[PDB]
RNA sequence: GCAUCGGUUCUGGCGGGGGGAUAAAGGCCCAGGGAAUGUGGCUCCUCCGGGAGUGUUAUAGCCCUGGGUGUAAUACCCUCG
RNA sequence: GCCAGAACGCGACGAUACUACCCGCACGUUGUAGACGUAUAAGAAUAGGCUCCGGCCUCGUAUCCUAGCAGGCGAUUCCUCCGCCGGCCUCGAAGUGGCCGUCGGUAAUUCGCGUAUUGCAAUUUAGACACGCGCGGGAUCAAAUCCUUUGCAGACGACUUAG
């Protein structure tokens, strides 16, 4: 009975920071969106929020799972990459990790 | 500036690592190429070196200066008591080389071989192949007769494990030596059945080799402790009035 | 653009450099790649020029000790392809080392990876990139002559695999025949209005 | 002297062919400017198939199996339109395999969220009948 | 660049010994009506003793093609500079507008002779009136009776971001 | 400058058959079968009339159009070869030392092998192995004549060249020492 | 976290106005003149696809000059929301 | 052919006491370059192919699966689909799949009860790999080093041997 799934977000990957050729700026990060190619499509997800969830070792308040919150700001390039700002810069070891992208602030 | 007078090189770089051998028994690294139209036969043996002596014979070499006259040549004597087959192994081909996948030993083993799998044989319990023997006389060797079919089906070369009878020599050692010998038979079915027949029965060297034919010899040379450059490579000595 | 668990690339018919570049981006992104049949890659140009380029490679070696530090010249087609990929990754860092651990390369089709779906990268296919009239070669032939030993073993192993994959094809054809014929007989039995409803929605 | 040759056969670029552009538009060739570019026009009543007059690069067209018979080269929009209606190009292209497949494409994209639910349930009902039939033939073998 | 044909009208400043000077007209291909005037002065300084500081500009207009949907053959007479001298040239083109011919000629010269835009003079452009006065063979082939030709081995177009196709493409489109 | 259409034709006599598939030509007549693989050339084959073969190239360059006439004569040679065969003749030339030849047919390998002895009074014995399908003979109409014959012109000519190239003089004047086996006339078997 | 604002800024869509040969072209109509990569007819060779010659709209059409409904539409530049 | 053998490359085999080994679940410290439908097996040509031979068809924008307190309790109604076990065949490139049987679950159609209060959002703590622990069942009762000795070996270690 009801063997279907439960997903209400779009999955993305954390590629890199924003950088020149020899300098990096950990303030903003770049994320790869599932299914968008042109920059016209990427216009949909401006303003939405994104979450990065990971496991820890100790437990603080009935949980061993932490979260960092951010939002999408503007498009990037011609291929659909977008920029994002989080309340804390991402840990710089999560290059290639997966993040969740909600749909909260809608239409 | 260039070297004034030229000269060849001292020593050879082909035999480059001049270190003590890793193992005391010689290592056959390649067997003769297989030919599937001959009859089954072994391709190696092993013995002990006794000494040297001198002979005299008459030469048959048309066109030489010593044709049909008496010459004096040196020879060496190797002492070769018979060997005893113990088992056989089968190898298959892989994109990374050859590899073995099965072994099948004989029912009864000798104290000579069993002494090889131990370093302190005196204060031991000598339980080498005790439980393996129970494979025999259990469901009529079912487990034994399945491995042999596997070699018949998958394998492409077969080798025989053999050991010497060191008790028949004047040596003080009692630990036998064990090695492998490849069969160049004619078909995988033939060369596994022939191997089975020779289990726990001696084979003499006159069935292996034959007179006036050419062979190869593998061994480990004599030892010298730790020598200087003049003797190791063979370079000229410096003048008598050299300091330091 | 999608994120699969593991993707299997069939190497036959691709260009060496034009495939390593695509693949080297995926590894750093976070994907997992498995390259199969590297014996059958391609290189643009003519075969003799590939020889000369490789001979000039074989001449580089540390002078004072050829057993340390010197460029070690691997001879197998997978290792040739692997060298190309390692050129395009900062392999001297932990990030680059981690990326390389997400790659596997083989000759032929090993047991775990046959009976799988093999993808194709159309931005590197020879029949789509090169111009008709020019010449090309094959890494398999190149590697055999610089001293690779296992050409015939892999040749006959592949022959066995493709022989097994013929009875399998007949089962697929039989299965398809039954599904198609069942549809023709079952569509008319009981389907008053569902058919037109689906046809209007586009199915 | 029997000869059996099994080779390929493409569709030619001539006067009378109708190209299919990317934005679902049709045009008819009137004169071949060059190897890579041609001059073409499609007059059509349907505002989806009509196209202006201009030059079109051949690297952005598809050769369809329709060809207007005996179209004089360099013709004008008026004369080409007469031949278009007399041959019935738009009517002929409607039933072509490319059209049917193209028509399905927009319908699928138009399914509303509620419609997606209904088609999913409807598919199950048809599937159930098909599953029974397959079992009967498979068991009988 | 993206060119257009201008008519430019200029004159020497009138003086007491010579009121009402003569008027000179030229046809100039240029991207905009600023370089149009500059080209006019450059070509005039080499023919008659007139500067720009001692002259004035009477008019500048745009000439548009008279039948930009008809195909026609062109012949161009030009002169250019090599690395070791000057030479004369004559080439032919087949298209629908005079402006494009100058576009095509500039690309062709820059490719085949490494002649930049700096060193080229356009003596005359004229569209070939009849068909029998075509000389070059690379266009004579393009005006044959009942022309038709297939297009073999044309790659299909695939999205530059759709990696990992699932079947072998085909070039028989 | 690329030509828009280059076309050539080939007439076929009504005594044989020809089939083309993936650039694999097969010709069969009253003397056997021959095969060739033209996968390295981009050509379009087609049937113009009931007895005419056609082959064409579109939008080819100068270096590429050159290869059409080559293909034509290759396929023509196959057609003529199957219906009329080929036949080469070779002659001996020596001043003092006579040349001796032996021709023995190999059994279980089919092909022939020649044997040249006493060349310019030489003590070595040199052996050459012909190609499959060619038949070697010693003439009976003239003296010191060899006769090579077969079905495929390429093999016949290449086999003749092997014999000619094996017999060379070294460290002498080739203007004065004119010894060797040479070719003297090329033609067909029939007519 | 949401709603209503102020400053800076990026990015989409819609309604108008002006200019040039008061765009050039283009569709329909009227008047005049030309040819060919010559339509339909006619003659000639082949039954084997078709090819060759004459000749100015017929059973297809094209080019050049002037005018009409036109203060036509649209492309380009500028501008008010 | 010949020489060395990665001291972080790999295989076959012999004997394995001490909880070191095997089987079942029972939790839960503790680990991970990073599950959330982690679903899709022909080979070959690209100036030619596939096929249920109708002759049909050639751009994964595809096919399969997809409802129910994170998915309860009963009913009408259909023999479809899924899973643990057990028995036979088969699989060696780095060994995998198939058939049969018992058992457990199961909207293709239509209904009847329960959901509230987490208060207007806050990871949907839940997947598979190893590792440490606790029980209760089976099998099993080994070696190595020091020490003495030899000299086919040796600067000392190491090595070939004997007890």
């Amino acid at each position: 009975p009801s063997e279907a799934g439960h997903r209400l977000y779009v999955k993305g990957r954390h590629l890199s920071y924003q950088r020149g050729r020899r300098n990096t700026h950990p303030k903003t990060s770049l994320i790869k969106i599932e299914g968008v190619d042109d920059t016209a499509a990427a216009n949909f997800y401006l303003g939405k929020r994104v979450a990065y969830v990971y496991r820890a070792q100790k437990e603080v308040r009935g949980t061993k799972i932490r979260v960092i919150w951010g939002k999408i700001t503007r498009p990037h390039g011609n291929s659909g990459v977008v920029r994002a700002k989080f309340t804390h810069p991402l840990p710089a070891r999560s290059f290639g990790a997966s993040v969740r992208i909600m749909l909260y602030p809608s239409s | 500036s260039h070297r004034k007078y030229e000269a060849p090189r001292h020593g050879s770089l082909a035999f480059l690592p001049r270190k003590r051998a890793a193992r005391h028994r010689g290592r056959v690294k390649s067997f003769p190429k297989d030919d599937p139209k001959k009859p089954v036969h072994l391709t190696a043996a092993m013995g002990y070196k006794a000494g040297m002596t001198t002979i005299v014979r008459d030469l048959d070499r048309p066109g030489a200066k010593a044709h049909k006259k008496e010459v004096v040549e040196a020879v060496t004597i190797i002492d070769c008591p018979p060997m005893v087959v113990v088992g056989l192994v089968g190898y298959i081909e892989t994109p990374r080389g050859l590899r073995s996948l099965t072994t099948v030993w004989a029912e009864h083993l000798s104290d000579e071989v069993k002494r090889r799998f131990y370093k302190n044989w005196y204060k031991s319990k000598k339980k080498a192949f005790t439980k393996y023997a129970k494979k025999y006389a259990e469901n009529n060797g079912a487990s034994i007769t399945r491995e042999l079919e596997r070699i018949k089906k998958y394998c492409t070369v077969v080798r025989v494990l053999a050991h010497t009878q060191i008790r028949k020599t004047p040596l003080k050692q009692k630990k036998a030596h064990l090695m492998e010998i490849q069969i160049n038979g004619g078909s995988v079915a033939d060369k596994v059945e022939f191997g089975r027949s020779l289990f726990e029965k001696p084979v003499t060297i006159d069935t292996i080799f034959e007179k006036d034919e050419m062979i190869d010899v593998i061994a480990v040379t004599k030892g010298h402790g730790f020598v200087g450059v003049t003797a190791r490579w063979g370079t000229k000595k410096l003048p008598r009035k050299t300091h330091k | 653009s999608s994120f699969e668990s593991v993707v299997v690339i069939d190497g036959k018919g691709h260009l060496l450099g034009r495939l390593a570049s695509i693949v080297a981006k995926q590894l750093l992104s976070g994907q997992k790649i498995v390259v199969v049949r590297c014996e059958a890659l391609n290189i643009s140009g003519e075969f003799f020029r590939a020889k000369l380029k490789y001979h000039a490679y074989l001449r580089k070696m540390t002078r004072y000790n050829p057993t340390r530090g010197g460029p070690f010249h691997f001879r197998a087609p997978s290792r040739i392809f692997y060298k190309a990929v390692r050129g395009m990754i900062p392999h001297k860092t932990a990030r680059g080392a981690a990326a390389l651990e997400r790659l596997k390369v083989f000759e032929g089709v090993p047991p775990p990876y046959d009976k799988k779906k093999k993808m194709v990268v159309p931005q590197a296919l020879r029949v789509l990139r090169l111009q008709p009239g020019r010449k090309y070669c094959t890494v398999g032939r190149l590697s055999h002559e610089v001293g690779w030993k296992y050409q015939d073993v892999v040749a006959r192993l592949e022959e066995r695999r493709k022989a097994k994959g013929a009875a399998y094809y007949e089962r697929k054809k039989l299965a398809a025949r039954q599904l198609s014929e069942a549809k023709k007989a079952a569509a008319a039995k009981v389907d008053p209005k569902v058919s037109e409803a689906l046809a209007a929605y586009g199915y | 002297a029997e000869i059996n040759v099994e080779a390929t056969s493409w569709r030619r670029v001539e006067v009378g062919r109708v190209l299919k552009l990317e934005n679902g538009s049709l045009a008819a060739i009137v004169e071949i400017i060059d190897h890579k570019r041609v001059l073409a026009d499609g007059p059509s009543s349907d505002p989806k198939l009509a196209t202006p007059r201009g030059i079109v690069p051949l690297s952005r067209a598809l050769l369809t199996p329709i060809v207007i018979p005996k179209l004089p080269r360099g013709a004008r929009t008026g004369a080409v339109k007469k031949a278009w209606e007399a041959y019935g190009v738009d009517a002929k292209w409607k039933e072509t395999n490319w059209a049917k497949k193209q028509l399905q494409q927009e319908r699928r994209q138009s399914l509303t969220d509620f419609d997606r639910f209904k088609v999913m349930r409807l598919k199950k009902q048809r599937r159930f009948e098909e599953r029974k039939a397959l079992a009967k033939i498979k068991a009988a073998a | 660049g993206r060119l257009q044909e201008y008519q430019v009208i200029g004159r020497h400043l009138p003086t007491e010994a010579n009121p009402n000077p003569a008027l000179y007209r030229m046809r100039i291909f240029a991207p905009n009506e600023v370089v149009a005037k500059s080209r006019f002065w450059y070509f005039l300084r080499g023919l008659k003793k007139v500067k720009k500081a001692t002259g004035e500009i009477v008019s500048v207009n745009v000439i548009s093609e008279k039948h930009p949907l008809k195909v026609k053959n062109f012949g161009i007479w030009l002169r250019y500079d090599s690395r070791s001298g000057t030479h004369n040239m004559y080439k032919e083109y087949r298209e629908t507008s005079r402006v494009a011919a100058v576009e095509a000629m500039y690309a062709d010269m820059a490719a085949r002779h490494r002649a930049r835009f700096r060193s080229i003079h356009i003596l005359k452009v004229v569209e070939l009136e009849k068909t029998e006065d075509v000389k070059r063979p690379y266009i004579k082939q393009l005006v044959a009776k009942n022309l038709s030709f297939p297009l073999p081995h044309r790659v299909p177009k695939i999205s530059t971001k759709k990696i990992f196709s699932a079947k072998r493409p085909s070039t028989f489109s | 400058m690329r030509y828009i259409h280059s076309e050539e034709t080939i007439p076929v006599p009504e005594n044989l058959k020809v089939s083309i598939k993936s650039r694999l030509v097969t010709v069969e007549g009253p003397r056997g079968k021959l095969q060739k693989d033209l996968s390295h050339i981009a050509v379009n084959f087609s049937v113009v009339k009931k007895g005419v073969i056609g082959l064409e190239i579109h939008h080819g360059s100068r270096k590429d159009v050159a290869a059409l006439r080559t293909v034509r004569t290759i396929i023509n040679n196959m057609i003529i070869g199957v219906t009329k065969g080929f036949k080469y003749k070779m002659r001996y030339v020596y001043a003092h030392f006579p040349i001796n030849v032996n021709v023995e047919k190999n059994a279980e390998t089919g092909c022939y092998e020649v044997e040249i002895r006493n060349f310019i009074g030489e003590k070595i014995v040199r052996k050459v192995v012909m190609a499959p399908g060619v038949e070697v003979e010693i003439s009976k109409a003239q003296k010191d004549e060899l006769i090579l014959s077969g079905n495929s012109l390429e093999a016949v000519s290449q086999s003749a060249a092997d014999i000619q190239q094996i017999c060379k003089v070294r460290n002498k004047d080739i203007r004065k020492f004119l010894d060797g086996i040479y070719v003297s006339e090329k033609g067909n078997i029939v007519e």
